[PDB]
């Protein structure tokens, strides 16, 4: 129950909840390169040098498993105040445009980082057993490795005040009135 | 209080 | 009580020959005057504090004969083209759905899916918490003969398999970084209800801070010569204003010569406020920073909007691996000056060393071309 | 680049006879923004008592423009922020709750009878005022009731739910290449200045406190961006300031900017907020004071808007007003007041004054010298048109 | 020098750090070769189906990307509320209360216009005709609320909305009694607004003034604080510590004064010899064989400084109170203690609160001698006559006499602190709050004066004084035995001033002495 989260990856998340909360500036959904990229694109290529069935299954569990739980947690305790606006009027437009949402393939990789902080925390609260939780673990912690090896792909630094391809999109105040009102 | 002084 | 009558009150075919007007009585005597009512004059007691112990000429009523309804313009309507008072998922106060069973409140917007409030499901709503508690009965055999059925169905993922199971008994949450991430950076604090602050918010104010300051104090150090006390508090010298070099407070019988002045928030540097070109003391929102620090973020156009940010401050995590100096030793930008987030520690002629190259062999470089 | 000097007596230019179109509704004023509100629409017809009582309906037309339509006021804002507005009402705004926190209506800028009504008539006055100005109808239109400079796009800031200047300036721009808004109000004017941050052919220039009051911008560093940069002037300013500097500061300003950002027409908020005796302004300034304003800005022989924006002693602006108004058609008024259906209001000597008070006046020298030389670097840029 | 920061950068920075510094600037220039806060950016999100009526230079010209709200730049908590004086808060409430009366009575004017054409129509009008007349939403005017909030406020809003449908259905009854009714309340809103009238101009007579002294409200207090030996060294200090500073980073050699009090016109020390003489007769702290020496001294003082001719005083303040029961000579130093400075330094306060009064007293009384009212104020009895029943006002007579005469009345007593306070406000619109505290500062003047003749060795050092400058001929010798001399008269670590003064220009500059 003691995930080991570079100190990179902590720097990111600590840019996130700095900006979603005091700059009030929600991502850019759909991203550029969504969980499900990300994921198939880790699987894509760890599975690829590593060594037996049994290595090159529990990449492929531990990928299908947190795109599973990825597409039901979000919704639950993923997003900020503040992204619960955003997060409403994509169900609304997936409603009207009758196509399920699928957050795992809007949303980037910055909410999946959040799972992984928020990983432990949920770990603790089952009953789940100490095999599994080491298993989980050392999948996570490999998985932030290979993220680090690939950090400037997935959060580079942008400014939404000067460019639109940027990881965030400032709020109107229009919008964060309905959304912190 | 993000407004004018007002009433 | 007479019957609140409906005034037309029809006598014989709807010719509604007679009325019947509603008594007034009420909306009178109403005292909503911002004093007392309307129909009544000053009261005794404010008479007795107050006191001191041409109609020909009124050229109004001639203004509708002389004003002409002016329509030019476009004109053509251009037609054409009991219950919690705090959010139990984000903690904060609201407009809330109130479970009709559990005690737990949310907001409209804090549930899941998100609920519009004028297109409530209405009827009884339940909270995921009830609901599971219904669905299980609260008893271990029905609810274990359930799980592990689900357990079973998820296979595929069984590496997950209680994580996935668990969420459905869960109501929606906030998220909020715990507490092992934020600690890795001692600069940052969250806020009265999650406003994530750093150290380059200012501390807030009170109310006795603001309100209850007398004339001439608080954001009233614009008002008055009376805060003449711009003199270094701790040793009683002059504050120093960097630039012009010297204070200005000028005397009580000339207090237009006085300039007003500042210290810097993160290093106690003196400023005129008329040096930094400023309008007002802060007193709010963030901290001060003189124009002599340095950049944090250094915005570069070379479009090329590349970005430098200095790295957040560690736990003492924290790095100091030392250098062999010279030129070189390429340091993003951070740096601790001496006599994986490793700040380099620089020491002093290094930076006049890599200055006097820079700037040299950049002329040469010019010459080049 | 600022030096001061004494403020002389306001003197009408022989040269500069204008016709003069002043808009005024009977209705205008029977709105009231609720029980213990800052702004109240009665200070128009006292403005109008007063321009009346005095002998000004003979030198002057009184038009009743008619009342904005929804199509009219969408050219800026909204379609719902409209939608929003022509519906709401006091006894219904709980229907519209999602929407009033949408849009910053209820709180500060309440939801009072009649709210459609009043914003029609200040849009459609400055409207058809630029309609005027347009069609070589007048030299100056007055419409002392729009001037709401603070409402947005899409929300109701600062007691100001239609922004009818960017309407007016609209009009005024399908016919004048270009237009400069000068604001003098002490708050700073985020609705203009947003409106037309972007564009060249408007430059706003607001003159305002700034630091700790309602707007909060106007920084001396928002210059516009885009092809709009340097088009846009901000003046901040420190408590208290008096004629002799606000003078000093406003007229070297402006005549730059009328020297180099050549306009075609003017508009001028004439807010009684920058006058001594506000309930929520910090400037010291006399009707002189404030008139200099009118006056310099009336000398440059250009079409000029004047709409009266923010004021709330209500009777500081008033006599200002009437004092502006006789001061456009080129009579200076009298000192003395006639004898007015609302001349109880009037102080202890019933004149046509304001008075200045003792307050400090903080805006030193070689402060203005560094914001008007920051202004002077930026309109080099608009040198060329 | 690593590619993180730019050329203009770095020269703007270092504008910052070497700025003032001209000459170091200048060889960074020449070396390296140097030759907005709010407004977010919406990215694109949505702006379709907006302004139902926008068209082509309306939707370009206008800017949508760039957005800015009060709370981008206030970091979500800020907007301060200007402070206002009790005074000025009176007149708020006065304000806000007139405009409910005035907002109530005229729109229910409004409507009985509206109501009178109305029933002015159904009147001329046959029976069938008025069975079928209906008027529309709106009654055919140009509102259609303002009648609305009329009738509300009057009828039971229950049965006020119930009114509102039926005239605008069947008005051949209900117009002419809703009209009755909203003349009913008229006239007695108008009743009530009259009484009302009285109170309130009587309040705004009160506290009008009041309200416009902002500085003058905070004085008497501030003259206390600021008015003292610490605050006066230290204004002496911080100007020469501001030489001294252009000495650290400017010329090193230089300045030879401090402070430049001024005296162009005298006929000014003779009337604070009077207050002080009104004062100390009537003082009781002091004996009367104490009061004829503080008197002595202090004409002596003056006369020897300034050399204004003893007998000039003696006429003049003979002549004053005549009236009363009717009804080589150079720079001179001077050299001080504290004891000495602050009560030549309470002298100048004096002299510069009534210079101001001086040339504001040409001016006002041009302007009071010709106050006039208008017309209908007077008929209407609506001007204060409080400040003449009992003679404050400043008609018929100087300015520059009256604020000296109504001093005197206020040492003696005879006049209270608080009408004094009225009579030099609306006298001089706000401009005399200095004089607000002038039995006060004329008290520590002369307590000063006592502790320069009772206190032992300041006595000495004005002893040493009068010898001075009662001399002809002084060489730079004298002068040092001067110093030394004063001096031995004070420790070394107490502060020695040089208060100097000119025959000619009437100037005087001190120049504080480090030891
Ligand atoms: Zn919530
Ligand atoms: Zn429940
Ligand atoms: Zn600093
Ligand atoms: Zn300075
Ligand atoms: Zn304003």
């Amino acid at each position: 129950i003691s995930l080991q989260i570079p100190i990179k990856l902590k720097s990111v998340l600590v840019d996130d909840w700095e900006y979603v909360t005091k700059d009030k500036k929600i991502c850019r959904l759909p991203a550029d390169v969504t969980v499900e990229m990300v994921l198939n694109k880790y699987e894509h290529e760890v599975s690829q040098e590593l060594e037996s069935p049994g290595s090159q299954s529990q990449l492929s569990e531990y990928c299908a498993g947190l795109k599973l739980y990825f597409d039901k947690c979000l919704g639950n305790m993923l997003l900020y105040r503040l992204e619960r606006l955003q997060y409403d009027e994509l169900l609304k437009k997936s409603s009207k445009d009758q196509k399920p949402l699928v957050p795992i393939r809007i949303y980037g990789a910055i909410h999946l980082l959040r799972l992984i902080s928020v990983l432990p925390e949920l770990i603790s609260s089952t009953t789940m057993d100490l095999q599994s939780c080491q298993l989980l673990i050392k999948q996570t912690e490999d998985f932030l490795v290979w993220l680090l090896m690939h950090v400037d792909e997935y959060f580079n630094d942008k400014d939404p005040n000067r460019s639109d391809d940027a990881l965030y999109v400032n709020t109107s105040s229009q919008y964060e009135g309905v959304a912190l009102g | 209080x993000x407004x004018k002084x007002x009433x | 009580e007479e019957e609140p009558k409906e005034l037309l009150e029809k006598d014989s075919k709807g010719n509604i020959i007679k009325l019947n007007e509603p008594s007034t009585i009420s909306e009178d005597s109403k005292v909503s005057v911002t004093g007392l009512p309307l129909n009544k004059g000053p009261s005794e007691k404010i008479k007795r504090e107050s006191l001191w112990n041409n109609r020909n000429d009124l050229k109004t009523f001639l203004t509708e004969n002389m004003t002409e309804e002016s329509n030019i313009r476009s004109t053509i309507g251009w037609n054409g083209d009991e219950n919690e008072d705090f959010c139990s998922a984000c903690n904060q106060s609201g407009s809330f759905l109130c479970c009709d069973t559990c005690p737990k409140s949310f907001h409209f917007l804090c549930l899941d899916p998100p609920i519009d409030p004028n297109n409530l499901p209405k009827g009884d709503w339940h909270c995921n918490e009830c609901k599971f508690k219904i669905f299980i009965n609260n008893s271990m055999a029905t609810l274990k003969k359930i799980e592990s059925n689900f357990i079973k169905q998820n296979n595929n993922v069984k590496i997950f398999a209680k994580l996935l199971f668990n969420i459905d008994s869960h109501n929606p949450k906030q998220f909020q970084l715990p507490n092992y991430i934020k600690e890795t950076f001692p600069a940052v604090k969250t806020g009265s209800r999650g406003q994530y602050s750093d150290e380059n918010d200012k501390i807030p104010l009170t109310d006795r801070q603001l309100f209850n300051t007398s004339y001439g104090q608080s954001i009233t150090k614009l008002d008055s010569y009376n805060p003449d006390t711009h003199i270094d508090s701790n040793s009683g010298k002059f504050l120093i204003c960097y630039k012009c070099n010297q204070t200005r407070l000028g005397s009580w019988s000339h207090p237009e010569n006085s300039r007003l002045i500042m210290t810097c928030d993160y290093c106690q540097t003196p400023w005129h406020l008329d040096c930094v070109p400023r309008a007002s003391f802060k007193n709010l929102g963030s901290k001060w920073k003189c124009p002599l620090h340095s950049p944090t973020k250094v915005y570069k156009k070379i479009v090329n909007y590349k970005v430098w940010k200095k790295q957040r401050l560690i736990n003492k995590n924290q790095l100091y691996y030392e250098p062999l100096q010279k030129i070189g030793y390429q340091n993003n930008g951070n740096i601790q000056i001496i006599p994986d987030f490793k700040i380099t520690q620089i020491d002093e002629n290094s930076i006049k060393y890599d200055f006097f190259d820079k700037i040299y062999k950049s002329k040469m470089v010019q010459k080049r071309k | 680049v600022y030096e001061a000097t004494p403020f002389d007596p306001i003197t009408v230019k022989p040269s500069d006879k204008r016709r003069v179109a002043y808009f005024y509704d009977a209705d205008v004023g029977n709105y009231a923004y609720g029980a213990g509100h800052p702004m109240k629409p009665h200070r128009i017809r006292m403005a109008h008592s007063l321009i009346m009582n005095y002998g000004l309906y003979k030198k002057m037309e009184i038009y009743r423009a008619k009342p904005a339509t929804k199509q009219e006021m969408c050219q800026f804002h909204t379609d719902e922020y409209i939608d929003f507005l022509s519906r709401v009402t006091p006894d219904n705004l709980e229907m519209f709750k999602r929407e009033s926190v949408k849009f910053n209506v209820g709180d500060d800028c309440p939801v009072f009878d009649g709210l459609y009504e009043y914003c029609s008539i200040s849009g459609g006055g400055s409207m058809e005022g630029a309609a005027r100005l347009n069609r070589g109808k007048c030299d100056v239109a007055v419409n002392y009731a729009g001037g709401l400079h603070h409402a947005k796009k899409s929300e109701a800031s600062g007691f100001c739910y239609l922004n009818d200047i960017v309407l007016g300036i609209i009009e005024l721009l399908r016919y004048h290449p270009r237009v400069l808004y000068i604001d003098i109000d002490v708050h700073h004017g985020d609705g203009v200045e947003e409106a037309f941050y972007t564009t060249d052919r408007v430059m706003t220039c607001s003159f305002h406190k700034y630091g700790e009051f309602f707007p909060g911008t106007g920084e001396l560093r928002d210059i516009g961006v885009g092809a709009g940069k340097n088009y846009a002037v901000n003046v901040p300013l420190r408590d208290g300031i008096d004629d002799a500097t606000y003078r000093s500061v406003f007229e070297p300003v402006i005549k730059k900017i009328m020297e180099w950002y050549q306009p075609s027409a003017v508009v001028l908020q004439c807010g009684g907020d920058s006058l001594s005796g506000d309930r929520l302004g910090c400037f010291n300034l006399s009707m002189e004071g404030h008139a200099n304003c009118v006056n310099y800005v009336k000398s440059f022989g250009i079409p000029m808007m004047v709409v009266g924006g923010g004021g709330y002693t209500m009777r500081n602006v008033a006599r200002t007003w009437c004092f502006e108004t006789g001061l456009l058609n080129n009579v200076v008024l009298d000192k003395d007041l006639p004898y007015n259906e609302y001349y109880e209001y009037y102080g202890p000597d019933y004149k046509l004054s304001v008075r200045p008070s003792n307050m400090f006046n903080v805006n030193t020298p070689e402060y203005l010298d560094k914001v008007m030389t920051n202004i002077f670097a930026n309109l080099e840029n608009t040198k060329y048109a | 020098s690593q590619d993180i920061l730019d050329l203009d950068d770095l020269v703007e920075k270092v504008d910052f750090y070497l700025g003032s510094n001209k000459e170091l600037f200048t060889w960074f220039k020449n070396f390296v070769g140097y030759q907005g806060p709010s407004y977010k950016r919406l990215p694109k999100s949505d702006t379709f189906m907006p302004c139902s009526g926008r068209d082509d230079m309306c939707w370009e010209v206008l800017n949508d990307e760039w957005v800015g709200h009060p709370v981008w730049a206030s970091e979500d908590s800020g907007f301060i509320a200007h402070r206002k004086n009790q005074y000025e808060e009176t007149l708020f409430k006065i304000e806000e209360e007139r405009h409910e009366y005035d907002f109530y009575i005229e729109s229910n004017l409004r409507t009985i216009q509206c109501l009178e054409t109305i029933v002015n129509k159904i009147e001329n009008m046959t029976e069938n005709e008025k069975a079928n007349f209906k008027l529309p939403p709106g009654l055919g005017h140009t509102s259609m609320t303002i009648y609305k909030k009329v009738i509300r406020k009057v009828y039971d809003k229950e049965r006020g909305f119930e009114i509102i449908d039926a005239l605008h259905e069947h008005p051949a009854v209900t117009a002419p009694v809703v009209l009755k009714r909203l003349k009913q309340k008229d006239e007695e809103w108008r009743r009530a607004q009259r009484e009302w009238n009285k109170v309130w101009r009587e309040l705004e007579q009160k506290v009008f003034f009041k309200s416009l002294d902002h500085l003058g409200l905070t004085f008497k207090q501030a003259d206390k604080k600021l008015l003292t030996t610490k605050q006066l060294i230290s204004e002496i200090s911080s100007i020469k510590v501001d030489q001294t500073n252009k000495k650290i980073h400017w010329l090193t050699p230089k300045p030879k004064s401090q402070l430049d009090f001024d005296f162009p016109d005298k006929n000014i020390f003779y009337d604070i010899l009077c207050l002080a003489d009104t004062f100390i007769t009537h003082t009781t702290a002091y004996s009367n064989p104490d009061k004829e020496r503080l008197k002595d001294l202090l004409k002596y003082f003056i006369s020897l400084f300034f050399s204004i001719s003893f007998e000039k005083i003696e006429e003049s303040l003979y002549s004053h109170k005549q009236n009363v029961s009717e009804s080589n000579r150079s720079i001179f130093n001077l050299f001080a203690n504290t004891n000495i400075y602050i009560f030549f330094r309470h002298w100048t306060t004096i002299y510069e609160r009534l210079l101001e009064i001086k040339q504001m007293n040409e001016r006002v009384t041009k302007e009071i001698n010709t106050r006039s009212t208008v017309t209908f104020a007077k008929d209407l009895d609506l001007l204060s006559s409080q400040l003449s029943e009992m003679g404050l006002d400043f008609v018929g007579e100087d300015a520059y006499k009256q604020v000296l005469r109504l001093s005197r009345r206020l040492i003696n007593g005879d006049l209270e602190h608080q009408w004094f306070e009225e009579s030099l406000r609306q006298a001089y619109n706000n401009k005399a709050f200095k004089l607000y505290t002038i039995d006060k500062v004329t008290q520590s003047l002369v307590k000063h004066a006592h502790t320069l003749m009772t206190d032992a060795k300041t006595a000495e050092i004005m002893a040493l004084f009068v010898k001075d400058r009662n001399a002809s001929t002084t060489s730079a010798k004298d002068q040092i035995i001067y110093r030394l001399q004063v001096r031995s008269h004070m420790s070394n670590t107490e502060n020695m001033f040089r208060i100097e003064f000119d025959k000619r220009t009437l100037h005087v500059s001190i120049q504080y002495i480090a030891l």
